[PDB]
């Protein structure tokens, strides 16, 4: 019913006729290679509206014919989307089968209104020591995660989706926005590896909604992808009645691709680079993760800072909207420590005592000042002496690194390649736990008993089994046998045990090849449309 | 003597990291403001012919 | 709440509603300044105002000046 | 020269040409990564690209954003 009228780049003028279709409403592109989806941004006036392409936009003709849907983009939701991954349309890409939709939801929605929200602010409990004490999750919170890469980011991931569907009977979306394409691979690999995505007949058994938009994708297709993942969301919370957790995955491309979008509308740039509607544009986006009176979304999203700055304006508007961070430090995880949450930069809205109790305040405020009293001397250990200051200065120290190896913690997603059986551990639990080592009842235990373990009641089974160990070392002696002949030979007969492997000097390629001939002419259309010469005269 | 250099040298790097601190503060505002102004011109010169 | 008012214009609203939202509350308030009794106006975020004037403002092409507000 | 293409769109050839060379070179090296084979494509100076291309949208009045870059 209407037809278009302009194509530069991304962006796509359609002139309608009759009347125009709503802003943010889906238009199908009639007659393309793919589907060409595109999403009205504007009514130019004339007739004409202003559409943002969420595919590629070459070879697109005007006067194509273009459909109306009526609506925004819509996206199947429910619990046949578990264990699937879509793109910002709804279009299955994990290449099985179609989508089992419960129902077609659109992406576009406003926040839930005054009279939905909920006033609690309570907790969500996240079976993760250093999560559940020193940074605690708003249940309905945004929690920026400051991760990256070898910080085990992809294991806490999984561990989150693991232990929500595990305590609270949640489901999880996770919305890739603007991932490169062998990290979304990685992740999707990894959870079919972990068990929270499974294929096939024990697809309803999955936890996780994979909402992928990627990189390669136009600006408007990245800019609407997590739009996709709080509609998924949004179902479990308002329907199925779910503590969902969503995954944005890198916010700041949320941020970037929307600034895109604005910069190819011809919008005017706010400050540093970014689009004018900024605040508008993330606030659309996390005010839909709220607490209802049926659910609550919890939003988990990477947080990437531009140039190491702050106060540059998508993270100070992000940082708004943020009730949490856990940064992942290297440093921790080079002393072993899994998981890799930073005990002391790590910050909540919800650490003080009226939303937690005095009880678990003053617990998690003596475990991070015992931390942080043991953090500014480590340039009086290594100058002057280990044991050069006072007992009470090297207790201490004694104190915070076994609470140091005691926010270390095995994970259930993580036993599949480690062996080791991952511990769920509650919140009373971690409270009574820390407040015992903090006052001083385990000084006696080694550091190595608080290392891998659940709760108090698994230190003393460690070093209960250390000092077993003591003696299970006189069963046996240490020695190597045969110095230079137990399997050692000669280096020829270590050249002539390898095995030669084919080369050849023809490297083939032309194995299923077409070869077609390429006129050196230049062929073009006549008006009657057919391939015809150049006319050779100007 | 030396303990003394010891902790004197110790007040030094304090010193020359609030002042780094500082100055990093500010260069990430004039590294901002750089962009924006800058920004500001491209878009007056393109607007004047469109 | 038997003596406040409260007027909000969120994050999920639009930059008219919330450039718009401390003169409403200032007309709230204003009543009980003409009446004789006395008012407390808190504009929480004042500086939000000016981002959604802000961002009213490049939408309508007017020019940006300093950091890019309209001036 | 036996196992190498080289896609070459020099400084005096055209600012379409030297945008559209990298992604004539990946279209050369995806025919051995999508026939069983194995490629290493190198884009030495894709700020040159970037720049042409640039160029191209700036000459066909694109809107521009940071430094004079499209979106």
């Amino acid at each position: 019913a209407g037809y278009v009228s302009q194509v530069i780049g991304p962006v796509v003028d359609v002139r309608f006729d009759g009347e125009l279709p709503s802003i943010l409403s889906s238009l199908e592109v009639e007659g393309h290679s793919v589907r060409l989806v595109l999403e009205v941004a504007q009514h130019m006036g004339d007739n004409t509206v202003r559409c943002i392409a969420m595919d590629s936009t070459d070879g697109l003709v005007r006067g194509q014919k273009v459909v109306d849907t009526g609506s925004p983009i819509k996206v199947p939701v429910g619990r046949g989307t578990l264990g699937r991954i879509m793109n910002v349309i709804g279009e299955p890409v994990d290449e099985q089968g179609p989508i089992d939709a419960a129902d077609i939801w659109s992406i576009h929605r406003e926040a839930p209104e005054f009279t939905e929200q909920s006033t609690e602010q309570e907790i969500l409990v996240t079976g993760i020591k250093v999560v559940d004490l020193l940074a605690p999750y708003q249940r309905g919170g945004k929690i920026g995660l400051f991760g990256g890469a070898g910080v085990g980011k992809t294991v806490l991931i999984m561990e989150l989706i693991n232990n929500v569907a595990k305590a609270h009977g949640g489901f999880s979306v996770f919305a890739g926005v603007g991932e490169r394409t062998r990290e979304g691979n990685d992740l999707y690999r990894e959870m079919i590896e972990s068990g929270v995505i499974k294929l096939g007949a024990e697809r309803g058994n999955s936890k996780c909604t994979l909402v992928y938009g990627q990189m390669n994708e136009p600006p408007g297709a990245r800019a609407r992808v997590a739009l996709t993942g709080l509609t998924v969301a949004e179902y479990f919370r308002d329907i199925e009645g779910q503590d969902v957790l969503l995954f944005v995955d890198n916010i700041f491309r949320f941020t970037q691709a929307n600034s895109e979008v604005s910069a190819l509308l011809g919008r005017i740039p706010s400050a540093v680079g970014y689009q004018p509607t900024l605040a508008t544009d993330l606030g659309g986006l996390q005010e839909r993760i709220t607490t209802t009176t049926k659910g609550s979304i919890t939003s988990v999203q990477a947080v990437y800072v531009p140039a190491d700055d702050l106060t540059d304006p998508a993270p100070a508007t992000t940082f708004a909207h943020l009730d949490a961070t856990t940064v992942l430090s290297r440093s921790i995880a080079e002393l072993g420590i899994y998981p890799a949450v930073d005990p002391l930069d790590s910050t909540s809205r919800m650490l003080n005592p009226n939303v937690i109790g005095a009880e678990h305040y003053n617990v998690a405020r003596g475990v991070q000042k015992v931390l942080q009293d043991y953090k500014n001397l480590q340039d009086i250990i290594a100058i002057l002496g280990m044991d050069e200051l006072s007992e009470e200065d090297k207790l201490t120290v004694a104190r915070a690194r076994k609470i140091q190896r005691f926010l270390s913690q095995p994970f259930q997603v993580a036993e599949v390649f480690t062996g080791t059986p991952g511990k769920y551990v509650d919140l009373a639990d971690t409270i009574s736990g820390f407040q015992g080592v903090l006052t001083g009842k385990y000084d006696d235990l080694p550091e190595m008993a608080f290392y891998m373990v659940g709760d108090i009641k698994e230190v003393k089974e460690k070093a209960d089994k250390m000092a077993k160990d003591i003696a299970s070392r006189k069963e046996a002696d240490n020695k190597k046998v045969s110095e230079e002949l137990k399997d050692i030979p000669s280096l020829d007969k270590l050249v002539s045990e390898i095995k030669e492997v084919v080369i050849e000097e023809d490297d083939g390629l032309e194995e299923d090849f077409k070869a077609e001939a390429l006129s050196s002419e230049t062929v073009v259309l006549n008006e009657e449309g057919k391939s015809v010469p150049l006319p050779k005269k100007n | 003597e030396h303990a003394s250099r010891m902790s004197a040298m110790e007040n030094s790097t304090k010193s020359a990291g609030e002042m780094l601190g500082k100055l990093t503060l500010d260069y990430n505002r004039k590294r901002q403001a750089t962009i924006t102004t800058e920004l500001i011109e491209i878009i007056a010169g393109a607007s004047a012919l469109m | 709440m038997r003596y406040t008012i409260m007027v909000s214009a969120t994050a999920s609203d639009a930059a008219p509603l919330q450039f718009l939202a401390p003169y409403s509350g200032c007309a709230m308030a204003e009543y009980f300044r003409d009446t004789g009794k006395h008012g407390l106006i808190i504009y929480d975020d004042l500086s939000k105002q000016s981002v959604a004037y802000r961002q009213m403002s490049l939408l309508l092409r007017r020019p940006p000046g300093r950091e890019a507000f309209p001036g």
